[PDB]
């Protein structure tokens, strides 16, 4: 049992900085989003 | 004249012309020099037209008329064994193709009324898909997936398996550069496939109205087939080309965007092509030939190939084909670079049509390896952990991996209706659980080798008729048992 | 007097009229010289009206000549449009010969008002056992089904047709456009095979034409509905009558495919401006009128399987009841294959169903839940756990599921035009016992394939 | 025959002209007043003409004069620019003196047909493990380096010259486009010192200039290319010939920063709409028809540092031969950063290259997906739980990670250790081996920076 208790605290930390990554690739990944469909919006109204 | 016109704008393969006022749609325009082009866009004074040709020869002031004539191409018998460029022309100088028909290229699909469902079926030479995602004369299939994936090689093996079917295949070229199609080519008559096939090629470095206009001229000379009673097969080499070549010769006509800078009429475009694969009914071929074929069914059946980057099947093309096609083949970089080739990922994949495509044996075999496979990919999260499980999950993942091993096959190498049958048979059976994971292939190809050699009258039954009895059966349990012992893999 | 036309792009036309005689918004003019009808949908001052095209582009060239009807698009309708396949316009495409009827209905209508909805929220009794206890249907609700990966749409369209055609007195309507040809050549002859193809319309819109006849087309599948429900019996109870929809994407599609070449910005993803108001202007007229009831029946796709597109967004918020099924459970063997957990209704309130419909659909909804959460494979060590406490649970699992299962009349495999319309009563008889546990002797086999809750006893008891 | 500049704006000059006499497309202009050559690049009624200036922009006004040479721009072939430096219009560079010749080709022609294409078949062996195993070559084909800023594609472009060119008969040509000065001046001093000099026509358009000459200064070397494969010996036999293009990338990348002010609508992220067509022009011309055969290696460069952009993205179906580099081994410090997986060659197939060395390959290949698929458990839970054999596959697979580095002969100055040179039995016999299982108990700290598998025994009894 001395072994479970460390064990699921080593994997709880390391769940903390993969979601932390994820994340920041979350984050860049919707700004992106947003900047192409506002660009994509603003050429289209330019054409009509 | 209200039928001479001057060119006003030459840029980038568009020409805006001026006159010209009795001027139809998509009506073939003569400019001087023997260059021929389309009307896409008539404005209030002034017209829009692309030139398949090479424009670099065109200047202001340079006269046009228009013709009255909508696009056509020569159709016939004589095409087979023969590459065209997009409108017709042989380039393989071989001399001219003399066919006596020409037809137009867009027109209308047959009535609701004139239609049949779908009851025979088309052999790829592949286990995966003959036994679990079947094919039929009539249906649309599309094969979708990622750069290097084995993508062409499936349609190429198509078209090579239907030697003795006796139903004429039809490729097209889209965007490939120039070699890949020669290589091609090569491939095709090294292996005597050409005889019964036609090729139409824009490459790379032809227009973007050719890349255009190539799968609807396919189309049209793949028609004429089912027209009169025989079958018939095309293959797009990628749509995907097609889209982005309309795209541009759309952008430059100054047509308002929307998602990905597509603009509108996409859906259309692949819509009006892919509506025009049907099975017809044979009143509608005795009417067409007024008498001279009676009782007979024309058919047409198509492949399209779309590709996706890192696998966003999400994208605004994709899902388009998606919903018009009635079924899915999806190859999966993950399972190309892991060695099993053809990479088909089987729980994404799907056909409508089904069984009733597939012959009596092929139906009466598949549902054991489908649900077999069916139940693998759901353990399959639990495989790093093997130790932790009751002996059931450990024969089932046992029995999951033989099968998803059997499935594996070298290209340029079909397999005939029996060698499946022999195979599942021996698979389903439990004739296999005493080999290694490892070896199975050299197992599968030491079996189908034997069984050709000494049981030949009764493969040439299995073949000619695709039947199944008790006798099939017998004989063919008494074979593997033979084979099972007293040779060697 | 007419008009010439001075701009053609894709569908998109616009035609000059004389400064006093401007079509109307969505009045219909004729193009002498050809089969084409031209539906305004703009005006652009100076006398121009942009159009879309109602037919296909046979090469129409500047200055060709148009005169004005100077009234909507108006389908014939009547009873004597029972039984034929008719386009857009409403001319036949089966080659019978043409329509003896002289009612004729625009396709443009406003929705009821206010004042004469429904005093009431009854609910259209169904031999399907499933969409008649986990997911209650509304006699005059508007209901859709989202289940994917799966032919059977049209199978399961079929049975239901048909039981309905037995259940309802007729008069149905089937508005298939952009629909698969050869399943609408399914649908025909199905339809023939079993002699019901009487007293239903059909109308079909093929993919390859252009937008106009694309659009417009569920408007001619309402239009005649309606002239049916008003329809009264000397009593002067009007009809039941059902609507089908086969794709409502493919509207909004042509819709979208049409907006930007109309002078209209773009939006959201790229779809149109006007995209609520579009799809409302059609779902407001599904609706139970005080004489008679019009029902709906479509098939949704959801455009990258997600359920947050803006057009299955605008889409979910018009609908009463959603029936989604998957080939997962279909596979086990179970022909009406429908995921029970996923169904949802709005009429599943305890007071309208009755409380006991409502609790022992509850109670259903969590056993099968419960059993999904501890599967076989979830729990390792597989079976031996929770001895009556989670097995009991498995094993009325596995018997409801299997008594999901249904005969119908359609599938002449393996039975004798069986056509089990099960009345409503039965089945919740039949699930009480079974959650009572009186059912625990029974063979789990004897309940698949089983007509009914007696037909499951005799099968029980014949072995 | 004179025209007037009526707009500059940027590297785009647009140009009025008589009505009788506009310079037809691709045509060349001369200004009177100073030194540029404009180019034609669209026409736009009215006898005007869009150009692209090939020079500086500064002190031009509106009003200047403009003669036509009626021909496109030529530039000087033959055996005349050996051992010379070339400008984007053919003027020297180099300070010595003019170029003797008068036969002049132009830059603008079609690509080769189809019926006069060519099979190549024999290999070509380099040198270096990773690309003579997995990636195999072949003369007369195309190869091609994706990477991003600060991976490695220079330093494995001169070692591939290095290794091929130094020691192969026959001509070579050297374009540079859109790339660093320092390394035009360091490659032609280091090919002087070698007494290789008179054997190498060079061009270089770099980073420094207008887009105007960064965008056509790959046709010319193309030009040079081109005429040395069709010439003939007199009664003899014809010689190989050898491309090497230092940034294909900028030829796009100068057309989009010039698109918008042609006139044209953007596309995608920013992209001019006439992309691939663009790049097919181009990359059709380097061919190997049935007179000689051109053996071409182009580096790509891959913006922001994802395949997925359009630009590398269309250019992956161009090339037989295909290397991409990774900047995640590059910061691993495994040199040269060449990415097992997602690198490919048209000719690894059991007939070309034999049995053997196709099973080699696709067993690397199986065991690195393997170790890449199992990253993820590792990195969440740890490494005692996996299986025995899982464990061994993460050994293997870093072992066979190490053993693709390699030191080069060009890269002594930064790392001070020398050259090496493997020939490719040794590799498949290394590669052999490790797979087999017989150097597993061999620390896998030996295996870095040394080449055959003799060198990494002696580095093992070393530590
Ligand atoms: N069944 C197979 N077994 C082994 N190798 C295969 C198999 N099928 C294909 N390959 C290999 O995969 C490659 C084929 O790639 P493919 O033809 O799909 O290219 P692509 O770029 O995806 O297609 P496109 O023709 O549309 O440009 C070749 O290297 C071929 O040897
Ligand atoms: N094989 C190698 N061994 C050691 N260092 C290398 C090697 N390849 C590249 N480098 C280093 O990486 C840096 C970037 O590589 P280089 O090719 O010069 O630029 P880029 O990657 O932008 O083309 C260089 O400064 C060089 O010193
Ligand atoms: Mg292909
Ligand atoms: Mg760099």
């Amino acid at each position: 049992q001395s072994a479970r208790m460390v064990a699921m605290k080593a994997a709880t930390d390391n769940a903390g900085q993969l979601i932390k990554d994820l994340q920041l690739i979350y984050n860049k990944l919707r700004q992106a989003a947003i900047t192409q469909e506002i660009s994509e919006i603003v050429g289209g109204a330019a054409a009509v | 004249a209200k039928n001479e016109g001057t060119i006003v704008m030459v840029s980038d393969g568009i020409v805006r012309i001026h006159g010209l006022a009795d001027a139809m749609y998509g009506e073939m325009i003569e400019f001087d020099g023997g260059l021929f082009g389309m009307a896409l866009n008539l404005e209030q004074d002034s017209v829009g037209a692309v030139v398949l040709g090479n424009y670099l020869s065109l200047q202001e002031g340079q006269k046009a008329r228009c013709t009255g004539r909508v696009l056509e191409v020569p159709v016939g018998p004589e095409l087979l064994g023969r590459v065209v460029d997009a409108l017709g022309n042989p380039i393989d100088g071989k001399g001219p193709i003399d066919a006596k028909l020409t037809d137009a290229v867009e027109k209308v699909a047959p009535g609701v009324i004139w239609r049949q469902s779908v009851d025979q079926p088309v052999q790829t030479g592949y286990k995966s898909v003959d036994t679990m995602i079947p094919v039929g004369r009539g249906q649309r299939e599309l094969i979708i997936g990622d750069r290097q994936t084995g993508k062409t090689a499936m349609a190429i093996d198509a078209i090579i398996a239907q030697k003795n079917s006796g139903i004429k295949c039809v490729y097209v070229a889209i965007g490939q550069k120039q070699s890949t199609i020669a290589n091609v080519v090569r491939k095709l008559e090294e292996t005597g496939a050409m005889a019964y096939t036609t090729v139409v090629a824009a490459a790379a470095a032809d227009p973007a109205a050719m890349q255009y206009l190539a799968p609807y001229s396919g189309c049209t000379m793949g028609e004429y087939f089912r027209d009169r009673g025989e079958d018939a097969l095309i293959i797009y080499d990628d749509l995907s080309k097609q889209a982005v070549a309309y795209r541009q010769i759309s952008l430059l006509l100054r047509r308002p965007p929307g998602r990905e800078a597509y603009p509108g009429d996409v859906f259309y475009l692949h819509s009006r092509l892919l509506e025009r694969a049907s099975r017809v009914s044979a009143e509608y071929v005795e009417k067409f030939t007024n008498g001279a074929v009676t009782g007979k069914t024309g058919s047409l059946t198509a492949l399209p190939i779309i590709e996706t980057q890192a696998g966003d099947v999400s994208a605004f093309v994709p899902t388009n084909v998606i919903s018009i096609t009635d079924g899915q083949i999806f190859l999966e970089t993950s399972l190309f670079n892991a060695g099993i080739r053809p990479a088909v990922n089987a729980g994404i994949s799907v056909s409508r049509v089904g069984g009733s495509a597939q012959t009596k044996i092929i139906k009466k075999l598949s549902g054991g390896i489908r649900t077999a496979l069916a139940q693998y990919r759901e353990l399959a999260a639990f495989a790093q952990f093997a130790s932790d499980l009751d002996e059931a999950t450990r024969k089932q993942l046992e029995h999951g991996q033989r099968v998803t091993e059997l499935m594996k096959q070298k290209q340029y190498a079909p397999y005939s209706i029996a060698d499946q049958a022999v195979s599942v048979y021996a698979s389903n059976e439990g004739y296999m659980a005493d080999v290694e994971v490892k070896k199975i292939v050299d197992f599968d190809a030491a079996l189908i080798a034997y069984f050709r050699s000494e049981y030949a009258p009764l493969m040439k039954q299995i073949d000619e008729t695709g039947d199944y009895n008790k006798d099939i059966e017998a004989a063919i349990k008494a074979g593997i048992e033979s084979f099972k012992a007293t040779q060697t893999y | 007097s007419s008009g010439r036309i001075i701009q053609i792009i894709g569908a998109v036309i616009d035609v000059e009229f004389e400064r006093t005689s401007v079509p109307k918004i969505y009045d219909a003019l004729q193009v002498d010289g050809t089969e084409t009808t031209l539906e305004v949908q703009q005006q652009l001052g100076d006398g121009v009206v942009r159009t879309i095209a109602m037919g296909s582009t046979e090469g129409l060239k500047r200055g060709l000549t148009v005169t004005s009807t100077n009234a909507p698009i108006s389908v014939p309708v009547g009873t004597a449009t029972l039984g034929r396949i008719m386009d857009v316009l409403g001319r036949p495409i089966d080659e019978a010969g043409p329509v003896a009827t002289e009612e004729r209905l625009p396709i443009h209508r406003q929705a009821p008002s206010y004042a004469e909805q429904a005093a009431s929220t009854d609910l259209l009794e169904t031999g399907i056992k499933v969409i008649d206890l986990l997911c209650p249907f509304a006699k005059g609700g508007k209901v859709g089904l989202f289940g994917g990966a799966g032919v059977g749409k049209t199978v399961n369209m079929m049975e239901l047709i048909n039981n309905i055609a037995k259940a309802h007195s007729g008069l149905s309507v089937f508005a298939g456009v952009g629909e698969r040809t050869r399943e609408g050549n399914d649908f025909y002859h199905e339809m023939k095979d079993s002699n019901v193809l009487d007293k239903v319309a059909m109308v079909y819109g093929q993919m390859n034409e252009p937008p106009g006849n694309r659009l417009r087309v569920a408007l001619t599948g309402l239009t005649m509905a309606e002239y049916f429900r008003d329809e009264k019996d000397e009593n002067g109870k009007g009809r039941d009558v059902l609507l089908f929809v086969d794709n409502i994407y493919r509207y909004t599609l042509a819709g979208t495919e049409v907006s930007a070449l109309l002078g209209r910005m773009p939006s959201a993803v790229g779809y149109q401006p006007t995209l609520a108001e579009e799809m409302g202007v059609l779902q407001e007229r599904i609706t139970s009128t005080k004489s008679g009831s019009i029902t709906s029946i479509q098939a949704v796709y959801v455009p990258a399987d997600d359920l947050t597109d803006p057009s299955p967004a605008t889409t979910f918020a018009h609908l009463d009841a959603t029936v989604v099924l998957s080939r997962d459970i279909a596979s086990s063997g179970i022909y009406p294959a429908i995921d029970p957990l996923d169904s949802t209704s709005r009429q599943l309130d305890p007071l309208v169903v009755g409380q006991e419909h409502y609790e022992i659909a509850r109670a259903v909804q969590n056993v099968l839940q419960r059993y999904k959460e501890l599967k076989d494979i979830i729990a390792i060590l597989g079976m031996d756990e929770l001895a009556e406490e989670d097995k009991l649970v498995v094993y009325r699992a596995r018997k409801i599921q299997r008594f999901f299962s249904q005969p119908f009349h359609v599938a002449e495999v393996f039975t004798g035009a069986p056509g089990k319309l099960v009345p409503l009563k039965e089945t919740i008889r039949g699930f009480k016992g079974l959650l009572a546990g009186e059912y625990d002797h029974i063979p789990e086999q004897a309940f698949y394939m089983v007509g009914g809750i007696d037909e499951v006893i005799a099968k029980a008891e014949k072995l």
